[PDB]
């Protein structure tokens, strides 16, 4: 082990372009679509489970993975990028802020420690910038509820609703269109298991998405009952069921 | 494009690196080198170059030990060999210290196979320019074994490497197919000389001294130790009647 | 073209080339394997090939013992499939210690699938040329199939193959689950579980074996283990009806 | 301060008192002395209570994390080996002394755990300065194969052989019960067999009776 | 070796240019432009989001106004994260001082560390520097009300108005032809806004495009109060000023 | 406490009393003292028990990676792992451990470890603070290759002795068998023990 | 000898009907040497207000220290920290100093401005929280301040009583402790305002 | 072009190290030096080599030990680097175990020390060549030093700018002076010969003759100017 690589990967360009950003950025508008939209009463976000063999499990792999109990992420792009993104997020949760508050962070800054993981990858010595972005929807008392969208420059942005991966234009569009501010969060599943049908193309079940949302607190997930201050978590993952029941609709 | 072959942890776009597999050119740009596994034990034979008078016999020993009953014999670059050699002693005397049995024969070719792959890993070193044959008696019988610049290693039956190889392996074929009961330490031996003077062929234009050793446990109690005097002379003149 | 070819940099089109690369030395071996699932077992198969008469065939060997419960087959060359074993070996005892449990097949895998795709982020390192498929019957999940690639991805299969002739294998069995409807071969004997794996081998490469051309790899509740060329013997007996 | 833990047929149970102790004086006649290290794996503390806070809360956060990464539901066994290896690396400088009980999908546990690094298992345990006289109460009445409410029952029992007999306890007692199938049920101040009465007098103070020299309201808001 | 790949992200052109610094720079017109301009009683700060969706939310967004500290606050152009990072690092130089002398920072030294952690990109290290241009707008007792740029580079300057980002020099012309040193304001923010309609490669100015703060006193306390608008306070500012 | 490991015939016997305690306080009077740090391989704990659990737990360790990497360990290796970690950490460890297993090579064998971090090779050893009061008696009864019952009733004895005159030993007898067979846990309680 | 005794002090905190209090005395003193009458013991960092005792370069370092954090609090999350989620960074930032702490004894008093509750609470040297609802002490004249609130202590207690209660509670524990006194001052605390008086006292 | 002479990181498709064979080259062209021994005593004779006419010849004789000493052929700061290595590594043998250090073993730890700069990024090879003579518990010993890492035990050598005269009269000559037991000034003069047979236009010099012994009873001295004359 002798790292000689103590230079940056990613320079400017006499043009001013960061190369190996934008062919992140690339590698993300390949990957398969996810979306996330907000409502008043709750955050919902979607993807398609694209099975690499239906001898695979695809149940062995969550697209969408749960931050802290009040956050949640969903991602296009590479896969092993972000599974280890993840990782890295849900301990900066703790040595960051729950090892010093005693409470989870609220979502921008959770969001923000995500950023600066990335911004360092696209400025250190001898790495590639992460090939994902992320959404990450979440709540928080004094903030409500919030969903964000994070790039492999670094960057976010906080959306009403937005998609990313391959048909994300197409299905920014459809949301625009069915997206106002009264919206339940009944409505924002539904709108957005319809914006999902357009881009799948193969079969469209409870089997072949991932819904999550965070919505209100679900004590039965707590796991305790005593203390009347913990409610339980907020981030819910769906069941195939539960997907299914909304699909005769 | 092209350049692949420039910096040595690259995979070629068909997989392969090829720093490695320059190393594996100036192995066999070597003197050549066996092991033949006897029933008991292991003979280690290799070929020695004389370029010149000025030489001194027999005084430029190429076969090294490591611990007490190991033997190791190499072809290719040398001091890359002796490098190796060097790090396979630490790691015994390591696994020595913590487990108080001296290292199983396996367990000590994995050492050096890790160790070798490691440097197929990052454009920061080059693979090591040499084959190595080697092995010895451990608790479970005896052993032999070959390790290539990529790390690649396997039990053999008998081992050759360096330029007079494929004569070598089609003499120890021959014996393979003959003695499916076992070869004897004593008989090993003077086999081991009559290959080495078989692949000298390769290096004719050159005059040549031959070195032979074993780890034998009836006739060396599981130690590794030198062929001299008698018993050498006795296995040059078998392979100076075998050749007419 | 570019150095992006030969440092794990992005392409830009977006793609790692030294990793697809990488997925290309996987086959240089020509050895197929696959894994199979049964009702409290879990079986590994993989071609052996002597191709030289010096060699010792008990030394030849793509199977790995991980831990007490978990075995490990590699599709690649040796040097990079040790290296591997090793670490896993490693990784797995650490856990025990650490955490007080048997380290689960998912969760080593997940743990070398996250190695690997650190390797395709800094370049400084290369990947790895394996594939490495890990099984187990988990003490919290039952028998388990869970595969991890030079680009770092790792999946649960309920059954799997890999190698060149992967798809013939793979379709073979993608056949026999449509039919059969259920995720596992119904069998309470993991010898007829073998003899399963054994013969679905045959179809799809069209291919005989005797006793020494097959590695098999067992996983029962708390043991991983090897058979001998005559444990495999006696299933090509069985399966010759 | 006074902790016990007694296994039941389907489960276990953790009890403590409330007395928080400077010296001879009560800084808190109800501190909670359990624990939460996952939600179904609690703990009591005694010794030094900065250091019982953080060693439940570190190993809490890491178990956490242990648990989002292997997708598995927190084992005891683990808390375990991680808090013993912790308190083990300190040399005992680290005074917390705990009691730590748990359901996982491996069944019910129930260790002790001291500063020093050592760990004990049992049917029933106890620490702290009522150690004692809550050991006495186990030692008679205790029986294999106790019902949820027998086990309550003996271990609120002996958290009062501390709170009377012992003068580092006092105050309430809180239990913990977590049962195999179901979620960890928490009792805080399950018993309060030690409230103060009504004082002989009012002390409230005519308004106008401290004398004051200078006000000034402050400013909160910039 | 590993040589090869290196950019060499810290050198001279033939010029005596930093290569990088320049491409940094280029990169840095293509953000949406900032505007600051400081009048007798406070300063003002506009400027133009890149990002704009009527999907995108914006009582929650933020990628050009930055508070530093109660009296300093800047406006940022380039890349978001990049500037994310010297933020962080500024308000905690701010608070070590605050710590140190039990005095806010004043703002040139807080512009100057900043200032000196970037040229410190351009000299050693072998990474890329930071793509980011601040306008910093900020109060402390020895000089008033202050206005100052940083670049890549690692200079820092000091001025009555400036801009930074897209057309730049557009935006230069047109702040010096109107500006005044009796300025209001009341009248820079006018102007401002001016300038911005001038120079967007965009349709109109909208609200939703803005981004918009100030720091002036409070009329009653001889406080210093740093306004971030509001989505609302800023169309409120566009009917005004008639842009409607 | 009061621990022995004894060979016989067909293998090796491991016994401890259960008794830990602190100052005339007895922490725990059903400990386990009989520790497995592999299949055939246990020891006989006896000094701090924090210094000594944690010992055993990285001895666990390192012989689970001696056997992924090159299968089953001889117990003169379980010793050695052990002896390793006592004498070059010998400041610190208030540890005294008997090392006993089995091989088919070897039949029983035990190891035991004193405070210094020496290691002895003995037909048999007694150890633990226990352990002076019966040094008279083990002399005088010890056999070699004797039979299970034989050997299950010598320790039985000597430890009942242990017990009687060390207070810091008591409760149960815990034995643990090794043999080719494999591996036997054995108890005996008070009322058993006390009226021999 | 006692770094918790070479300076004096006390402060008490106390908790009413929608609202809370917390006072402290003014001396600083070098053992029998009283040095200062005008050091005061409680500083606020938005509506959180934390009161120390202890030895005085630790009080002064950590309030420059809380100042620094909650500062970069407001600037990171855009609301002033709350008094639960103080109280937690207090505790851990004292821990941080596990085998070489702080020398002090905290309290921190305050109004929930979005639940509206009052909170008190207190800690040791080391971070342990003491999370009562009544009153919390701390200092030289603890004990002296334990038996006066004890006593003078009943819940629900009107701003204008709960002065007069937490003044009483103050002056005169501090009149039986050589180490304290030299002055007072009692902040009353509530959601809308919050009022700042001096008391008279002895001045020996 | 030659895209595999870089660095020594580098292997060359044929399987070479160009970076090693260019240090080699140095050698080659540094001035001459011969050694060669007996049963009883091993010299090193090394013709000096002056830059003007107003400067000193280079020394090219340096001692190891009091039984040990070397001659460097080439990059000459290396060839200080290396004796000073092996200096240590003799004083070492003494101190610690009161023994003094095998020629042969020398020769090892030089080979191994060499190797390490063939095998690392940024490293280069050492650009000199040694002739070590030395007498230990296995009588006398000459051993040539290649940067290569190659160490070779020898009855005569000759390394540097014409080289090859010496050494295939050391050929001829190897049954003659492998009996000079006893008398140094013997060998000497064989040695010194040997030397004219890569004069290619000077002559040795009293100043250009630099001379070193060692054997049974002799620790390794170097003689140089008037001490030489008796010699030429
Ligand atoms: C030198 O070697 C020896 C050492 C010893 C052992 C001496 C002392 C034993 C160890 N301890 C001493 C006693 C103290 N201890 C603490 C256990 C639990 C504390 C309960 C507790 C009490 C409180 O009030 C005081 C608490 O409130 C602060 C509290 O926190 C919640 C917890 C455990 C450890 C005994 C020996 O034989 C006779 C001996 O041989 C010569
Ligand atoms: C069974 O578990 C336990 C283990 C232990 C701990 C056992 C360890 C004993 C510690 N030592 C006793 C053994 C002996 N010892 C040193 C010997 C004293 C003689 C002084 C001496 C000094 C020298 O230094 C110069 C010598 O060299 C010349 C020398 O010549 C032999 C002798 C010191 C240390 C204690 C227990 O409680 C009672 C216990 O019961 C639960």
């Amino acid at each position: 082990m002798t790292d000689r690589y103590s230079f940056s990967l990613t320079t400017f360009s006499p043009s001013g372009k960061l190369g190996q950003i934008d062919y992140a950025l690339t590698a993300v508008k390949q990957g398969v679509t996810s979306l996330g939209i907000k409502a008043t009463n709750g955050v919902v976000i979607a993807t398609e489970k694209k099975s690499s063999s239906p001898l695979a499990m695809s149940e062995t792999l969550s697209k969408v993975s749960l931050l802290t109990p009040d956050i949640g992420a969903v991602y296009s792009g590479m896969g092993p990028d972000y599974r280890v993104l993840v990782d890295k997020s849900r301990k900066v949760a703790h040595t960051s802020y729950k090892r010093i508050y005693g409470e989870y962070p609220p979502t921008k800054l959770l969001v923000s420690e995500v950023a600066k993981i990335m911004q360092e990858a696209t400025q250190s010595g001898g790495v590639r910038p992460f090939g994902v972005s992320l959404l990450i929807a979440g709540h928080d008392e004094f903030n409500g509820f919030s969903l964000y969208q994070v790039d492999p420059s670094g960057s976010y942005f906080p959306w009403k609703a937005t998609a990313i991966g391959k048909g994300s234009v197409a299905a920014k569009t459809f949301l625009e269109k069915r997206w106002n501010d009264e919206l339940e969060l009944e409505d924002a599943i539904h709108i957005a298991l319809l914006t999902l049908k357009e881009s799948v193309e193969g079969e469209f079940n409870g089997d072949t998405i991932e819904l999550a949302i965070i919505g209100d607190e679900n004590p039965d997930l707590l796991g305790y009952t005593g203390i009347p201050t913990d409610k339980g978590p907020r981030f819910r993952k769906l069941t195939s069921q539960e997907i299914n029941d909304r699909l005769e609709a | 494009g092209t350049g692949y072959d420039l910096s040595n942890s690259v995979f070629s776009p068909d997989g392969r690196n090829f720093q490695v597999e320059y190393a594996v050119k100036a192995v066999e740009n070597g003197t050549t080198s066996i092991g033949i596994k006897c029933n008991d034990g292991v003979v280690f034979a290799v070929e020695k170059l004389i370029t010149s008078k000025l030489l001194v016999p027999q005084k430029n020993v190429k076969i090294q030990v490591v611990d007490r009953h190991i033997g190791c014999v190499y072809s290719g670059l040398i001091p890359d060999g002796r490098h190796l050699v060097n790090r396979g002693r630490e790691e015994a005397a390591s696994f020595k210290k913590l487990y108080k049995t001296p290292i199983p024969i396996p367990a000590f070719a994995d050492r050096l196979g890790q160790y070798v792959q490691a440097h197929t890993l990052y454009n920061s070193v080059r693979p090591f320019g040499v084959s190595t044959i080697f092995g010895g008696v451990d608790k479970n019988g005896a052993h032999l074994y070959m390790l290539e610049p990529s790390g690649s290693y396997w039990g053999y039956k008998g081992a050759a490497t360096g330029k007079g190889r494929q004569s070598a392996k089609a003499e120890l074929e021959k014996l393979v197919d003959h003695h499916p009961e076992g070869l004897s330490a004593r008989e090993a031996v003077k086999q081991a000389a009559k290959i080495i003077y078989l692949a000298h062929e390769d290096n004719k234009e050159k005059d040549f001294e031959l070195e032979i050793s074993w780890c034998s446990l009836s006739e060396t109690n599981g130690l590794h130790k030198f062929v001299k005097g008698d018993l050498l002379q006795e296995a040059i003149d078998f392979a100076q009647k075998e050749i007419n | 073209a570019g150095y992006d070819r030969h440092i794990t940099i992005f392409s830009p089109e977006g793609r790692l080339y030294q990793v697809e690369y990488a997925f290309k030395a996987t086959n240089q071996t020509n050895i197929n394997s696959l894994a199979v699932r049964g009702k409290d077992c879990t079986v590994v198969i993989s071609q052996k090939k002597v191709p030289d008469k010096l060699l010792d065939p008990t030394t030849v060997s793509y199977i790995f013992c991980i831990s007490r419960t978990i075995g490990m087959v590699v599709n690649g060359p040796i040097p990079d499939a040790r290296n591997a074993a090793l670490r896993a070996k490693a990784e797995a005892a650490e856990f025990r210690y650490k955490y007080g449990y048997d380290m689960p097949c998912d969760v080593l895998a997940k743990r070398m699938a996250n190695l690997s795709q650190i390797y395709t982020q800094r370049a400084y390192m290369r990947p790895l040329g394996v594939i490495l498929t890990f099984v187990s019957v988990d003490e919290e999940l039952g028998p388990s199939i869970y595969k991890t690639d030079p680009a770092g991805y790792y999946v649960g299969y309920k059954a799997t193959a890999t190698g060149p002739k992967q798809q013939e294998i793979t379709t073979n069995l993608e056949n026999h689950f449509k039919k059969s409807k259920i995720d596992h071969i119904n069998e309470e004997s993991w010898e007829k579980v073998v003899e399963f794996a054994i013969t679905h081998m045959i179809d799809a490469l069209g291919t005989e074996f005797s006793k020494n051309d097959l590695e098999v790899g067992v996983a029962t509740k708390d043991k991983f283990f090897t058979l001998s060329a005559e444990n495999i013997e006696e299933r090509l007996v069985a399966i010759a009806e | 301060t006074t902790i016990v833990g007694v296994k039941f047929n389907n489960g276990v149970v953790i009890a403590a008192d409330t007395r928080s102790t400077q010296g001879p004086i009560v800084a808190d006649k109800n501190c909670a002395k359990l624990h939460r290290i996952s939600p179904k794996i609690w703990c009591a503390g005694a010794g030094t209570a900065a250091d019982t806070e953080a060693v439940t809360q570190l190993i809490g956060s890491n178990i956490e994390l242990h648990s989002l990464y292997t997708s598995r539901e927190p084992r005891v066994v683990s808390a375990l080996q991680m808090l013993k290896q912790h308190l083990f690396k300190y040399q005992g400088h680290i005074g917390a002394y705990l009691i730590v009980a748990g359901v996982d999908p491996t069944g019910s546990h129930l260790f002790s755990i001291h500063a020093h690094g050592s760990t004990d298992v049992g049917y029933y345990l106890s620490l702290g300065s009522g150690s004692l006289a809550a050991m006495a109460v186990l030692e008679s009445h205790w029986k294999q194969d106790l019902t949820k409410e027998e086990a309550i029952k003996l271990a609120s029992d002996a958290i009062q052989a501390g709170i009377w007999n012992d003068l580092g306890s006092g105050s309430n007692v809180d239990v913990c019960v977590m049962e195999i199938g179901k979620d960890a049920e928490y009792l805080r101040n399950y018993l309060t067999p030690n409230v103060r009465e009504e004082k002989q007098k009012s002390y409230k103070f005519p308004r106008g009776t401290t004398a004051v020299l200078k006000e000034s309201i402050v400013n909160i808001c910039d | 070796g590993s040589r090869r790949y290196d950019s060499r992200t810290t050198i001279f052109s033939p010029e005596g240019r930093l290569y990088q610094v320049e491409y940094a720079l280029e990169s840095i017109s293509h953000a949406g432009t900032a505007i600051g301009i400081m009048a007798s009683d406070g300063i003002v700060l506009a400027a133009e989001r890149k990002v704009t969706s009527t999907l995108l939310e914006q009582d929650t967004s933020t990628e050009k106004l930055y508070k530093l500290n109660d009296k300093i606050a800047v406006a940022v152009a380039g890349l978001t994260a990049d500037a994310e990072i010297l933020i962080n690092t500024a308000r905690i130089h701010a608070q070590n001082y605050l710590k140190t002398y039990n005095e806010d920072i004043p703002v040139e030294i807080l512009v100057r560390r900043l200032s000196d952690i970037k040229q410190g990109y351009t000299q050693h290290g072998g990474l890329r520097p930071f793509g980011v241009s601040f306008i910093y707008a900020g109060y402390d007792d020895r000089y008033g009300y202050q206005l100052y740029t940083s670049n890549p580079s690692g200079n820092y300057t000091g001025w009555k108005a400036i801009s930074v980002g897209a057309n730049t020099s557009a935006a230069q012309t047109l702040l010096q032809m109107d500006y005044k040193d009796d300025m209001k304001v009341d009248d820079a923010i006018e102007l401002a806004l001016k300038t911005l309609s001038k120079t967007t490669d965009s349709s109109a100015l909208t609200y939703d495009r803005l981004e918009f703060a100030t720091i002036r006193k409070g009329a009653n306390d001889g406080e210093v109060y740093q306004k971030i608008f509001k989505p609302q306070e800023i169309k409120d500012i566009l009917v005004k000023t008639g842009i409607t | 406490t009061s621990i022995m490991a004894v060979t016989f015939k067909d293998g090796v016997i491991l016994g401890a009393d259960s008794r830990t305690t602190t100052g005339a306080y007895i922490a725990n009077r059903v400990t386990d003292k009989l520790t497995r740090v592999h299949d055939k391989i246990w020891c006989c704990r006896s000094g701090s028990a924090a210094d000594t659990q944690a010992i055993a737990d990285i001895v666990q360790y390192h012989l689970e990676l001696y056997t992924s990497q090159y299968g089953t360990p001889s117990t003169e290796t379980a010793a050695s792992v052990f002896k390793e970690l006592c004498y070059e950490n010998k400041d610190n460890l208030t540890a005294g451990i008997i090392v006993a297993g089995y091989d088919d090579k070897n039949k029983g064998e035990v190891y035991t470890i004193p405070l210094g971090g020496s290691v002895h090779k003995l037909p048999y050893a007694i150890a633990g603070s226990g352990s002076t009061f019966i040094y008279g008696y083990c002399d005088k009864n010890f056999r070699e290759n004797m039979s299970k019952e034989e050997t299950v009733d010598f320790i039985k004895h000597s430890l009942s002795q242990a017990i009687k005159w060390d207070g810091s030993s008591g409760g149960v007898i815990r034995m643990v068998v090794l043999t080719a067979a494999g591996v036997e846990r054995l108890i005996f309680y008070p009322d058993e023990y006390e009226q021999l | 000898s006692d770094p918790s005794s070479i300076n004096g002090g006390i402060v008490v905190a106390m908790t009413g009907k929608d609202c809370v209090a917390i006072a402290c005395d003014l001396r600083l003193g070098s053992q029998s040497l009283g040095v200062s009458n005008k050091f005061e013991k409680i500083f606020h960092y938005g509506h959180v207000f934390l009161g120390i005792t202890g030895l005085a370069t630790d009080v002064t370092t950590l309030n420059e220290m809380f100042r620094y954090k909650t500062n970069l609090y407001k600037l990171k999350e855009e609301r002033a920290i709350e008094p639960e989620t103080f109280t937690q960074l207090v505790s851990s930032s004292l821990y941080e100093r596990r085998f070489g702490p702080y020398f002090v004894g905290p309290v921190v008093a305050g109004i929930n401005s979005k639940s509206g509750k009052p909170f008190i609470a207190g800690f040791d040297l080391i971070g342990c929280i003491d999370e009562a609802k009544d009153f919390i002490v701390s200092g030289t004249a603890s004990d002296q301040l334990f038996g006066m609130c004890e006593s003078l202590y009943e819940p629900n207690l009107e701003p204008e009583d709960l002065f007069e209660t937490i003044s009483q509670a103050l002056l005169n524990a501090a009149d039986r402790d050589a180490l304290s006194g030299w002055g007072a001052v009692v902040y009353i605390i509530k959601k809308d305002e919050v009022v700042k008086r001096y008391l008279k006292m002895r001045q020996d | 072009r030659n895209n595999y002479d870089g660095d020594t990181v580098t292997f060359s498709p044929t399987g070479r190290l160009f970076q090693v064979e260019y240090a080699l080259e140095a050698i080659k062209q540094g001035s001459v030096t011969v050694g060669l021994r007996s049963n009883t005593h091993a010299v090193l004779v090394a013709l000096k080599r002056n830059a003007d006419e107003l400067s000193s010849y280079q020394k090219k004789i340096i001692k190891c030990d009091e039984h040990m000493g070397l001659s460097l052929a080439g990059l000459a700061p290396d060839a200080r680097v290396l004796s000073n290595y092996l200096r240590q590594q003799c004083n070492y043998s003494s101190l610690v175990f009161n023994r003094k250090l095998a020629v042969e073993r020398a020769g090892h730890l030089l080979c191994d020390k060499a190797q390490k700069n063939t095998q690392s990024y940024g490293g280069r090879p050492y650009g000199v060549g040694l002739l070590i003579i030395g007498y230990d518990k296995s009588g006398a010993h000459l051993l040539e030093f290649q940067p290569s890492g190659n160490v070779t035990e020898l009855y005569g050598t000759a390394i540097g700018a014409r080289s090859q005269g010496a050494k295939t009269y050391l050929e001829r000559t190897l049954d003659t002076f492998i009996k000079i037991d006893g008398n140094p000034d013997e060998l000497i003069k064989a040695g010194v010969e040997a030397i004219s047979q890569s004069l290619r236009d000077e002559s040795l010099t009293v100043d250009n003759l630099s001379i070193a012994i060692v054997g049974k009873d002799t620790p390794f001295t170097i003689y140089d100017g008037e001490a030489v004359a008796k010699y030429i």
